[PDB]
């Protein structure tokens, strides 16, 4: 499929951004996540970027660590969280689903099946966080090869070889981030004739998405503060959901001209 | 890009964030450069001899194989400045730390041993040392904790994940990941990405190359085998490297065995568990069916990192070197054992290698067979831990 | 009759019951014929050397002395093996009782250390060990008693009198008079009757040669001073034998002045006490009024002995060596500052003699001198000693 | 004086061996001590081997250990001692009294002014535990000037050398061992006009003192045996000095032709 192509094709016809919310698959639970993922796109987000979760997330700060634990909490695995994409796909058929995952999850039973998986239940693109360029190339062949576009991620002093490898390697979108753990980065990818930039990392209000969208960038994403208000509502997840899309609803309201 | 290749075989590599690559690539580069200058050599040997103590013994140990052809040879690392290796390689990349014209040294630890060779390494040389270390063994190491804290390092409880080994070596890299034009992160084991598993050989290859020197001057003629405990590979490939290219002399690896394999209860990822990448490696490990990352077993804490340096992978594939295990009884009987017959404490760890020293001789008593055992570390910490067993099924 | 003078001037004798004088006689006589033996000294200085792991490191202290005028050198007994200096002499004395046909070692101890370097030589060299300890020691040692019980040597507790060291030295001494002609009494420091205070000198000899060969190497002439702990006596006399004639080289005793001369709560016999004759010799002691033998007191368990080697008293009297007292709290901030800038922990007994050189240094801060501390072992066992002093007063 | 001298002269005249118990001056307290020894003399007691409390008693096994700890209990001090030996002197004006010391409480406040006190109570001997022949001419010489038998031990192996030192240097008695930690040893001290020889150490039975009498000895020495009945009987004084009458009257009757 070519469901980034389209999306941003089409908020380019609107001068829109995009934005695309983070939360981790089976956070706090199957039914509820699956609640939470319906709500963000009822209110206005343009994609998804998806967790599974993993033992030990090293790209990950406290608020998504601590996502991860309430999943396994919940007794959340990959396969369920696969049979949750299904179904999220079957339900809308045109939004851009990326996953963040890590490498040993894609590695273990087999990067082609993995990648084979993906394109089996409709997602549109994979991040694997522990991977980098260097080390892609079986990721992203395999990608590929399965309609799958790799994600890299362009951090803020990407030398100039990096950001060519990045143009050239990336489908989808390019990662741009906010920061470790700009103009310049922006024009030079589209220079190299990336795929269009989204930054992440610390967006956490409307004025950063107009922001980003007024560096040059197409969009933004955003998941600590997403997931944070997850965590927060823990207790009434009705509230959960209604700040949720009030949160969403003003975020993608910034991506509009 | 790399100076060096990452890979032995299918094994190791680079498997970190894009935004680690700049401080991997800058430690590969000051790494490249040290090896070659003279003046780094020689601030690192004069460490060694005057601060550390090499060159260390190689102790025949005669009351252990009466009786049998085995001669035994023990390479005293538990003699080294602080009792276990582990300060060999801490040294010299402290050195490097300040080549690189870093302050500061950020390090992991679980037993505490790595995090006390981090510190004093980093109080001799005037680095400001911080140190992860998993809340339960925080709780679990007081002693190793309270040498950390004497000596100047900043000992930091990290609380996520399951509090152990494994989440402070993650909270190590996201420090490091922001910190890395001033701190340098002193990675404990041949493990983790490149350039660790060569920097740590390379800065531990000294065990070998003595054993080599020391075994032709007492015997004229090298071991049958060299034999030394696998948690992560760093002085075992230390008293390897110096030998691979003598295709005579066996090469043997002993991860601990646990409760037994059977059980699933042990710490034998090389032959037991199954590739994958974590810990910014392709490795052997210890993971679930579905890839989750699960832990070691050892009665010897300094035994549980639940994966292993690449280049044993890579030995063991092409059968230059053998691995085995030995479980927590067997390395009980060996520690005893030392004690008895030769006024020897050695570390829980280094009893697994005695252990199967001590089976290959026991198996085949008329075998005859020049082995060397390196005693990796001293067991003055293990007292309690040996103590408690013994009391607890009825003896002593 | 003896081979050897059994005094230094006024202060040694051989003051033991008379059913005691055959087995002094014996041992003088086969010390002075090992003293003769080539293959004697071989097969020690084989064991040292290989076993033991000398020679040990000379270490130069930059961070400590920055700012002044002191250069200071830290000889590293706290690298041999047992970790601490007790090592070199049992293993000479445990050669003796081979050499006089003996199979059974018996020693005293109170701190423990000594009686786990009988032990170890005991285990190596195939001797039945027994060691004597008051049962408050037992007790107060559980550590020690442990290490010397897995060494396979008997521990036998003495409930008799203050259940402490000098109760332990007599039921040793009793039990020797019935069993010399098949074992030998390993006393642990170099006082006691004739032959020991010279036997343990000259079996703790190699720590001062090798201290002379390697400040040479190193600085090219002479310490201004070498400094040691006094508890007994073995570890200074070992460090000052080789200097004694070097007219230049300051030799600076440091006895434990506990909490201060002024509580007469503290270990300082030499200065501080008066001649008596007991522990088989005539010496400076800790006494009342009317001559019934007192305690020691000092922070350091290893610093308890009452009295002090008769050589030591010899050498204070004719102004050769010049002996001092450092308090607890002086010796813990020695301890402290080792830790904290070159990453080495001290034994508490050893922190006594670099305390004195601290204020060597800090008094004096202009004045050039080059100094050389005998660290007469590791501070491992000290740990929790120092923790919960440093807990009790607050800090920490 | 020569109470010894005339003591063995008188029991030589009478075909009789002497029998000298030793106890702990001031074991269990100063005044019960005072009756025990007045109790030992009235049965028979021909000399007295008296012990001073001493902190550390190598050469003593538990028995007496256990009476010095008990006279330390009840505070007994050197100077105590020798207020005790002159009240016995005065009421006992002809028994032999030889004390029992270690070195440090002869040399503690100098060696002469040790034995001039012993002189000026009316001590007749000391015997010094651990000064061996070899470190006593301080001892012995002062002993002469103050008129006191300097007592030492001739240990059951003694060779021939020994043999004459003993005998050249001690006077009032030899104290003959039993044992470490016999007709030869006897006649030889006899050969070299030793002092008479007392055997001591083990000597607890009527039969062992008739023994020694026969194999040549003038006589026997017996303390743990005294001390035991003591320390048996701590809590019955009156019953302690019954049984010591008893025990003392037979061993002494042992002792005659
Ligand atoms: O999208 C991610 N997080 C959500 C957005 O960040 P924030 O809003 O700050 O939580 C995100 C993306 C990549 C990542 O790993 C690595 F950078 F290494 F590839 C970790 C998290
Ligand atoms: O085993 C490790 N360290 C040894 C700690 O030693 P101790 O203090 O004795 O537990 C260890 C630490 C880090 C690592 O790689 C990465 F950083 F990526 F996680 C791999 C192994
Ligand atoms: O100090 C002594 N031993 C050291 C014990 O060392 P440690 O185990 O560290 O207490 C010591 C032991 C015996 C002695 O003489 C005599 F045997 F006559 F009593 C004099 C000093
Ligand atoms: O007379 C003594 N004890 C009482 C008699 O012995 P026993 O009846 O066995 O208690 C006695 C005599 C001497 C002595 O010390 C030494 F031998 F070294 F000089 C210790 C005890
Ligand atoms: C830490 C430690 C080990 C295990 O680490 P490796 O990297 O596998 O050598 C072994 N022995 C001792 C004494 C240790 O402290
Ligand atoms: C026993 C001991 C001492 C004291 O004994 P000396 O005979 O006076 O040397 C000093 N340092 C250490 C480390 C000891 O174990
Ligand atoms: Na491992
Ligand atoms: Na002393």
């Amino acid at each position: 499929m070519e469901r980034y192509e389209n999306l941003f094709a089409q908020l380019n016809d609107r001068r829109e951004g995009a934005f695309v919310p983070f939360v981790t698959l089976g956070d706090p639970g199957i039914e509820q996540s699956l609640k939470i993922i319906d709500t963000l796109i009822d209110a206005g987000a343009d994609a998804l970027e998806l967790g599974v979760p993993f033992s030990d997330p090293l790209a990950d700060g406290p608020t998504i660590q601590n996502a991860n634990l309430r999943a396994f909490a919940a007794g959340v695995t990959p396969a369920q969280c696969f049979e949750m994409l299904a179904l999220i796909r079957e339900k809308h058929p045109t939004i851009p689903i990326g996953l963040l995952m890590y490498a040993n999850l894609v590695f273990n039973n087999g990067i082609d099946a993995f990648y084979a998986r993906c394109e089996q239940v409709g997602v549109d693109s994979v991040l694997v966080a522990d991977v980098p360029v260097e080390e892609s190339a079986p990721f992203r062949q395999a990608a590929l090869r399965h309609n799958i576009a790799p994600i890299f991620i362009c951090p803020p002093n990407a030398d100039d070889d990096l950001l060519r490898q990045v143009a050239s390697y990336g489908r989808g979108y390019t990662y741009l981030l906010s920061r470790s753990g700009l103009h310049h980065l922006i024009e030079k990818l589209k220079e190299y004739h990336a795929a269009p930039a989204l930054q992440g990392f610390g967006i956490s209000s409307p004025e950063q998405v107009s922001a980003a969208v007024r560096a040059g960038a197409a969009g933004a994403i955003s998941g600590s503060a997403i997931v944070k208000i997850i965590e927060k509502n823990l207790a009434s997840p009705k509230q959960m959901l209604a700040e949720l899309r009030s949160f969403v609803s003003a975020m993608k309201a910034a991506s509009r001209a | 890009t790399t100076l060096l290749n990452p890979y032995f075989g299918e094994f190791g590599g680079m498997y970190v964030p894009q935004i680690l690559m700049p401080a991997l690539n800058q430690l590969e580069e000051a790494f490249v450069s040290a090896q070659k200058d003279p003046e780094f050599q020689a601030q690192f040997a004069d460490l060694l001899k005057n601060y550390a103590g090499r060159p260390t013994a190689l102790t025949k140990c005669q009351n252990i194989t009466a009786g049998t052809r085995t001669t035994l040879y023990l390479k005293r690392e538990d003699l080294l400045h602080g009792g276990a290796h582990k300060t060999n390689q801490v040294l010299g990349q402290a050195l490097l730390a300040k080549r690189m014209g870093k302050s500061e040294i950020i390090a992991e630890t679980g037993a505490g041993q790595h995090g006390v060779a981090s510190a004093l390494a980093s109080a001799l040389l005037g680095l400001k040392c911080r140190i992860y270390m998993g809340a339960k063994d925080v709780e679990r190491q007081s002693p190793n904790v309270f040498r950390m804290r004497l000596m100047g390092a900043e000992v930091i409880p990290v609380h996520s994940g399951s509090a152990t080994l494994k989440d402070a070596c993650n909270e190590a890299l996201r420090d490091w990941s922001g910190s890395y034009e001033t701190a340098h992160y002193m990675l404990g084991t041949a493990a983790g990405p490149h350039p660790y598993p060569t920097i740590v050989r390379e800065f531990q290859r000294m065990i070998g190359e003595e054993t080599k020197a020391q075994i032709l001057d007492k015997e004229g003629r090298l071991p049958d085998a060299v034999i030394a405990c696998v948690g992560g590979g760093s002085n075992a490939i230390g008293m390897f490297a110096d030998f691979i290219n003598d295709t005579s002399v066996g090469l043997i690896g002993v991860e601990p065995g646990g409760h037994g394999i059977e059980t699933g209860e042990h710490g034998a990822p090389l032959k037991h568990g199954r590739v994958g990448i974590y810990f910014g490696m392709k490795a052997p490990m210890m993971q679930t069916a579905d890839g989750q990352i699960e832990e070691s077993y050892s009665i010897s804490a300094g035994l549980d990192f639940p994966s292993v340096g690449p280049q044993h992978a890579y030995l063991n594939s092409i059968g230059r070197a053998d691995y085995v295990s030995i479980t927590d009884d067997e390395a009980l009987e060996a520690f005893k054992t030392l004690c008895r017959h030769e006024g020897i404490i050695p570390a829980l760890e280094s009893s697994h290698a005695l252990a199967h020293a001590l089976k290959m001789m026991r198996e085949q008593p008329e075998k005859e067979q020049l082995l060397v055992v390196n005693l990796s570390g001293r067991g003055d910490k293990d007292i309690f831990t040996v103590h408690d067993i013994l009391k607890a099924r009825g003896e002593i």
